RNA sequence: GACACUAAGUUCGGCAUCAAUAUGGUGACCUCCCGGGAGCGGGGGACCACCAGGUUGCCUAAGGAGGGGUGAACCGGCCCAGGUCGGAAACGGAGCAGGUCAAAACUCCCGUGCUGAUCAGUAGUGUC
């Protein structure tokens, strides 16, 4: 029941039809499922990385380009896990904003 | 053939079953040849070509075509949901196979 | 009869052929939402290109919304085997090869404007 977050969703180098889900203004260079998980897990979000899954609209097969990330929004009872994270859009955006800060990118 | 069956047909079929053992034993010294576990390797190699075009297929030097214009390798890889290395691999075996065929005949 | 001039006939060549609009399409791209565990399902705006037949500018000597072709390894659009990806599945997606095309692009032939040359020597008029 967790939700799905594919890097294509947060890629500013992709068009709409190519899988982008957020405005280019907020999108990111080349987000990696890893980075996505690393910023989500570090906010109190329950999430696990599906390293080998591949996004259907992703012609490339390389690594930097594949993997999937799963985050728990609601809890079995119904309450959101983190009030500040209603929707999926909420997480996508939060991620798009925090990755360009990861030390590994400011390097 | 016409959705029917002539003696020449029966002949050609028996003939196909002939150039077997031979062609098969010609795969002898070629690292890239477990009967079922081979068929896949053979069906894969074929599907990859299911993505090449006539001009590429019918080329005296396919290896180069692809060598010189790498985009073709990428086009093929992606077009047959296989990896890029896979394609280059298929390309080298075809070379080895070519060179082999050279030392002997070709049609047989 | 012999010459001229206007109208004009034949043929092989040359040069050249707008603009701005509504309605409906196709495509591309962006931007907002709802639903959903994925592939997605659903709905609102914006921009650009092109097409179908339809106007008008007050537009040029002409400028028709004509008819083909090619479509490129990929790099236009469709349909997409296989394989690939998501899916337990049902299916769905990206998509090469292959096929295809009112609607990427590029090109011919039409027509239409001037225009050399050619051939005819008829139609009229005029001259000696
Ligand atoms: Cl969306
Ligand atoms: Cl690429
Ligand atoms: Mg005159
Ligand atoms: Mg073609
Ligand atoms: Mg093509
Ligand atoms: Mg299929
Ligand atoms: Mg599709």
């Amino acid at each position: 029941r967790f939700i799905c977050i594919y890097p294509a969703y947060l890629n500013n180098k992709k068009t709409i039809a190519e899988g982008r889900r957020i405005p280019i203004s907020k999108a990111v260079e080349n987000p990696t499922a890893t980075e996505i998980q690393d910023v989500c897990s570090a906010v109190g979000l329950n999430v696990f990385l599906e390293k080998n899954k591949m996004y259907s609209r992703e012609w490339n097969r390389d690594v930097q380009y594949r993997g999937r990330v799963r985050v728990q929004l609601k809890q079995e009872d119904g309450s959101l896990c983190l009030v500040q994270f209603p929707s999926r859009k909420s997480v996508m955006l939060y991620a798009a904003e925090m990755i360009p800060k990861l030390k590994t990118r400011t390097q | 053939k016409h959705g029917q069956f002539t003696l020449r047909d029966m002949y050609e079929q028996f003939q196909n079953i002939m150039k077997m053992g031979p062609f098969s034993q010609i795969l002898g010294m070629i690292p890239g040849f477990n009967e079922q576990e081979s068929m896949a390797r053979l069906k894969k190699l074929m599907t990859i070509m299911d993505s090449m075009n006539d001009q590429e297929l019918d080329s005296t030097d396919g290896a180069k075509v692809f060598s010189k214009q790498p985009g073709r390798i990428q086009r093929v890889a992606r077009g047959s949901g296989v990896s890029t290395r896979d394609v280059q691999e298929l390309l080298t075996q075809y070379t080895k196979f070519a060179q082999m065929v050279k030392k002997m005949g070709g049609i047989k």
